[PDB]
């Protein structure tokens, strides 16, 4: 049960992990997770404004 | 990865993009071809560092105190808080409520003292570091019967070995933890302001488990706080002014930011 | 029984690792995991988000609300300079503090666009037009309005439209800059003139104030994660 | 032919219109709802009046002078002594509610100012004595509204609140405010800020008495100016309604 | 955590003089109740003297002479969170500084209380 | 041969550790397992068993079978409490000595209902009627029977039927409590009046006693084992 | 997991679920919707901490004795029992008949003794610990021909390494460990009550292989014991007062509970 | 198995137990409910907080000498004061409710007594 | 022969664990095993009790 990743590369490789505790929380972190959402910081309006079109 | 810039040519129209109202709360997200002429780009940069997980995932010292093999002190005790320490803090109380698995590990380090003692023999010293749930019985002595540590988490260090290290699952009544609470725990709002009954953790006690010389010598223990698989909830504004009290927000008014000599002026 | 041999860095602590390590408490059941709104999950959303930045930041206004405010009003004359500043988010006092600057602290490198949002707080009756403007690296502050046109502008009309927004777009030699003081990667010069004079009418105040609103681009990333100078500690609280 | 800053919102049977506003902010783009049987905790039946709680209550006007530093208001707190929803609480010991935050202002086109409306949760604000924390009266103001300080509120062995405004009480930069759900009114362009809260707490419900969820402050970053023979006298009158409001716990009314 | 622990107390002369210390304790705190109230002499004499001291479930009133049989605990519980004294007898040698001290391992708390005698 | 590179922790003793150890003694047979009746797999299947509790621990009725037993009688009034107790089963003196209570003190949080059952011990022609009640938290322990009847409440009547059974709801904020004394998670009050006055008829005593059993729900979880400071040690035995 | 609340409604009816009879001696259980309003809840709450083999599965200190490199005591024994620590034998207590397999963990430390001997030199100290079965020869001084544990398992630890472990299987005659024994050993009941052949393990015995210095050192050992694979019958009540003799449940009678100012009363 | 004379009624937070009953009487063999679309009038929307108003409320005791000449009591105005249903119709200008009337009283074998326990609409005194 | 078996984690992830002693009893606590049947200790009984019908 070895899970096989991709390490962080370079742009313009592989590695393997296996979990030697079952408590789970005794695992690494979890640095491969990008993830982006900011439409609710920046746009939390009821109305979805189009740029082209005036503002008011 | 990142957006890539888009060419765009001169163009005259009704369309007026850069004009918009800042009054309605929303961020104009107007990308440079709209308000000039660009050349197609294939960006490659990622916000891979920029991460809750990778910025908060890093060992910070929280806490370091001493204690001895004789005389009066003979062991420490601290509550499980990471307001001792600024840094830590400040990074913390980026969000409202962070809810994270926590990993600690400990740094212990002892000086021989000055001392009029002769022919001083030293046994490799053992440290005793023992972790106590709210509720839990604490050592009265260093010689106390709770030392036993029973069905309280402890652990060994001899030295010359690698750090302790253990890891804590996340532990809160509520579903996550609060920097900032906002009331008293009294219902009749007579108590201290913005104590909280969650973000308690527990107590560590640590202590030489032999006297190990006859001279006597003092060591230091430094606990450091990782956390991981964190989460993240409601971002709020980083503190401006320096902390004055863990229990409290309480701070001193402090300028805005730094002045310079006039306006128009490009330098400090 | 397996022949093992160690190598440089046994029994080491590196602050910055990534290890297993065994569960103090085993078998221990969490709290389930509630709904809370806002959740994030990269620092750039929060970078992305307007902040007021203090524009007026001289002598005790600093420590005032007109440290934020910009002056403007109706003067016999033209091609005056409304206000001044160098594009350096991380080291320069204007953007020093705001929400921006504040996270670009914590890292050494920054890549990316900048929007500038300039909302007009005059009277319904106020009228006016600016010239919204950036100069790149390489060339001395435009000291008028003539060298100024020269680099990337944007004329502003005073409108029912309340704000106009200048885009700084990323004119640099490296891929990426640094968020402290470096004469090597100069960022540029931000600048804005009165296109044409400020015009109101009789029982309406001539002197208004403007609010500037700094945030980052979708194109915007940093690196090198190092720690704010600006929290300081003598001894534990 | 609809008018893009032209709108109405009908909550019970209390009905607002406004004919100059900018738009609506939904928090955090999710608009309050009732609790789900997964993520509940008491077992007992929940109780939802809904017409009653559920209505725009509106507070006592403040006056916005040239020198008027700001105002804040404790959103639960402020309706513990209005309608229903007051008298619901004083019975109940758990609470969970949404709110919609419609702060009104008006001025002629001669009038110039700008005022910011924003709602901060979890504002836990500082104490001038540095040793001490601020007083359960100077923090909470029911039926009425409690100002900032332009200058430093003085050090000393008491329980009184920083009020300093640029700090804004709570040690951050008043720039940065911003980050939290918020609207601007300038008195060139928007006559009104309608803000929608949904319930943001890390227990699923808690105590609506020794405990506050969310805070609302009017901040002006530019000042309140006009010439001579124009209208001294400027008010402005902040309409809160609850939404989506249940009780648990019911018991002995008191606090 | 003792409510309001920095403050100041005025008050007429033989009016009675009542000093409130009510504390509050964490969960962690598990170790024997310890009150001890030590007073800081305005003469500028030796400070830090003790005047009333309360362990072991049991009061000690002599430590200090001047306050002979003055000083009594107001509450009767005093395990509750409720720890105060009160001077029945205020006079002009009163004026000083007043220090409340509650000590439950782990976790110490202290409170200072400014006295004048007009 | 392996490179092998060791982390922080290695050569340390963790008390709550799970590895592997080699046998002092190799290929030792064991005893067969035989079936011995009422095994155990759970620590909650003990809590779920009722266990009789003191609510009349005053004075020296500790020390005597009299604390177990509860004072009723016929008294010339109505709406007067036959007792009162906090909902506190790890610190409360009532429940810190009963099956459940033993238990909760090995444990930091608990969560779920609890079971009281009331047995009337008087004789077969006494009749009465009580007035079970549980009070929420953040209103004042109720004084009058008048305050009582607004929680959640049981009428008891007394009939061939022994005994009536209160569940206390769980009702609280946080989805778990604390076992030791906190302010923030507090329980409740729990307390019992009289809905009519006991009738008896004559040559039969007008004095009687109630028994209480507390137990625990089919949803009742414990967490964080702690030690229990009940039992206490100076020297080795 | 646990039972999820179901949603009820006001029910009017000849059902009686509340009224029962407590002298058959069967739990009520009754869910708090048979006698009030709820609603439906999905509980997600585990019972994983409250199994034996969670609740027992600790390392406890059992025992700590030391000895000397020099002197007349030079070498430690004692007779593997668990009643010698309170903690771990009140929770042991907790069933009748407990079967389980045992992990032994030692700590040793050494601590120089004050003494007037001069350029002391220290080489680094090995330990010797030697388990001797029931029956078996036992050493009657540290130079004994005993310490050759042809058949005797036994552990040789130096200094500045990790704590030796073993794992010992279920020794037991008879099918389960015996926690109260009822009875005499002899069939004419004129002996010790409640002496058992069963929970007869062995005997530990502790010494330094070598002198080490010539300046006087003495060593503590502490012996911890971990039960694993555990196995539990008839349940209990837990012990009420101190325990006075490990061989005999031998008590002091002691106040049921505690008391409080008066029945009504809210508070301790 | 269950007794005829045995009986429970649960109203939202409170439940009442008799072991010793006659039977149920319910009006005139009509089931209080909510008012239909049909039979309304006010066309604002009903208020119903359902669980805090529907719950029994008991009232003061009284003693039953051997020359009571009887008690009687008004069901709305009773309630006026108690609960949120007091609080209810305080702030309410228009009410429709039901009621269920459980009188108790017990005594030994030996007692002997009799009472007659009636509900009278609009009762003009 | 490698053993794979899922850590405990929370609600609302995989371990693999290998025998290196053929003594067994050298073995790790087996801390997943959750087994309840209070029905011995709550109701031995003879006779079952429906909670709807009379005790007696």
């Amino acid at each position: 049960g070895a899970q096989v990743s991709t390490q962080k590369t370079g742009a313009h490789i592989h590695y393997t992990n296996i979990n030697y505790y079952k408590d789970a929380a005794s695992n690494s972190a979890n640095r491969q997770d990008f993830t982006q959402d900011p439409g609710k910081f920046t746009e939390p309006v009821k109305d979805i404004m189009i740029k082209s079109l005036p503002a008011l | 990865r990142v957006a890539d810039t888009v060419g765009t040519g001169p163009t005259n129209s009704e369309a007026i993009p850069a004009l918009t109202a800042a009054e309605t709360g929303h961020t104009s997200q107007v990308v440079p071809g709209d308000t000039m002429q660009t050349r197609h780009v294939k960006n490659y940069h990622s916000r891979s560092e920029s991460t809750i997980e990778n910025f908060l995932c890093r060992s910070a010292c929280v806490y370091f105190t001493e204690y001895e093999n004789s005389g009066a002190k003979r062991y420490a005790e601290w509550v499980l808080t990471p307001r001792q320490a600024a840094q830590l803090r400040r990074k913390l109380e980026f969000f409202t409520y962070v809810r994270f698995d926590l990993e600690l590990t400990f740094v212990i380090t002892s000086t021989q003292q000055p001392s009029t003692t002769q022919n001083q023999d030293a046994q490799i010293l053992t440290h005793q570091i023992m972790y106590v749930p709210p509720g839990g019985p604490v050592p009265d002595k260093v010689d106390s019967y709770v030392w036993q540590t029973s069905t309280n988490p402890s652990v060994f260090w001899t030295e010359g070995n690698a750090p302790p290290r253990m890891s804590i699952p996340f532990l809160s009544i509520g579903n996550a933890y609060s920097n900032f609470y906002d009331g008293w725990s009294e219902f009749s709002r007579n108590g201290v302001y913005g104590i909280n009954t969650l973000n308690n953790m527990g107590t560590l006690y640590a202590r030489h488990v032999n006297a190990g010389s006859t001279g006597p010598i003092k060591s230091t223990i430094r606990i450091y706080f990782k956390p991981k698989h964190v989460k993240a909830w409601i971002p709020r504004p980083p503190r401006l002014c320096q902390y004055e009290k863990a229990k409290n927000v309480n701070f001193q008014p402090s300028g805005v930011t730094t002045t310079r000599q006039s306006i128009t002026t490009m330098t400090n | 029984g397996l022949p093992t041999m160690n190598t440089p860095g046994s029994c080491q602590f590196l602050t910055s690792d990534d290890f297993q390590s065994p569960s103090a408490m085993p078998q221990y059941d969490v709290t389930p995991e509630m709904r809370i709104p806002g959740e994030v999950k990269n620092l750039m959303e929060i970078a992305e988000v307007d902040s007021v930045v203090p524009v007026q930041n001289v002598g005790e206004k600093v420590n005032s609300m007109e440290a934020y405010q910009i002056p403007v009003r109706s003067n016999e004359g033209s091609g005056t300079q409304v206000f001044g500043f160098p594009l350096q988010p991380g080291y320069s006092s204007v953007f020093s503090r705001t929400l921006l600057g504040e996270i670009l602290n914590y890292y050494t490198h920054w890549s990316g666009s900048i929007k500038l949002t300039f909302m007009f707080c005059g009277s319904a009756m106020a009228t006016g037009k600016f010239l919204l403007a950036y100069s790149p690296p390489g060339a001395g502050a435009p000291t008028k309005r003539v060298d100024a046109m020269l680099g990337t502008h944007v004329v502003w009309d005073v409108g029912l439209q309340s704000s106009c927004v200048l885009c700084i777009p990323w004119i640099s030699q490296t891929h990426y800059r640094y968020v402290t003081s470096d004469e090597y990667t100069a960022g540029g010069f931000i600048t804005c003139w009165y296109q044409t004079n400020i015009v109101v009418p009789a029982d309406a105040q001539s002197s208004c104030y403007i609010m500037c609103f700094v945030s980052a681009c979708n194109d915007f990333s940093v690196r090198l994660l190092k720690d704010t100078p600006f929290i300081s500690q003598q001894n534990f609280f | 032919g609809y008018s893009d800053r032209a709108r109405s919102i009908t909550l019970g049977n209390s009905t607002i219109t406004t004919q100059e506003c900018a738009n609506v902010v939904v928090g955090y783009g999710v608009w309050p709802d009732y609790l789900k049987d997964s993520e509940a905790t008491a077992e007992d039946q929940p109780t939802q009046p809904d017409v009653a709680t559920c209505r725009f209550y509106t507070l006592d006007s403040v006056q916005w002078q040239k020198t008027s530093p700001g105002w804040w208001w404790k959103l639960p707190d402020a309706l513990s002594n209005l309608g229903l929803f007051g008298q619901n609480m004083q019975y109940h010991y758990l609470g969970r509610t949404g709110y919609t935050v419609h702060v009104q202002c008006n001025a002629s086109k001669f009038h110039q100012g700008c005022l910011l409306v924003v709602c901060v949760p979890e504002a836990e604000m500082g104490c001038a004595t540095l040793d001490n924390t601020p007083s359960s009266a100077e923090l909470l103001g029911g039926d009425s509204a409690k100002e900032f300080a332009d200058k430093p509120v003085a050090s000393g062995s008491n329980k009184l609140v920083q009020r300093v405004v640029y700090n804004a009480g709570m040690g951050v930069g008043v720039g940065n405010l911003t980050i939290f759900p918020h609207q601007w009114i300038n008195l060139r362009t928007n006559n009104s800020a309608t803000i929608v809260m949904p319930y943001t707490n890390s227990v699923p419900m808690d105590n609506m008495f020794r405990h506050n969820n969310v805070t609302l402050m009017v901040i002006p970053f530019v000042p309140l100016d006009y010439c001579p023979g124009s209208t001294t006298y400027v008010p402005i009158t902040v309409t809160i309604a609850p939404m989506c409001a249940e009780y648990n716990g019911l018991r002995l009314a008191g606090h | 955590s003792i409510t309001t622990p920095e403050e100041m107390i005025e008050k007429a002369k033989g009016e009675t003089a009542y000093l409130p210390c009510k504390f509050t304790l964490s969960p962690e705190d598990q170790g024997p109740l310890d009150i001890e109230w030590l007073i800081s002499p305005a003469d500028n004499q030796k400070v830090d003297q003790v005047i009333i001291l309360y362990s072991g479930d049991k009061i000690y009133d002599d430590y200090y002479p001047d306050l002979k049989g003055r000083v009594h605990f107001t509450s009767n519980d005093l395990k509750s969170g409720d720890a105060s004294i009160n001077v029945t007898n205020l006079q002009l040698s009163d004026i000083g500084t007043y220090q409340c001290k509650v000590k439950k391992a782990p976790g110490v708390a202290n409170k200072k209380i400014h006295l004048v005698v007009l």
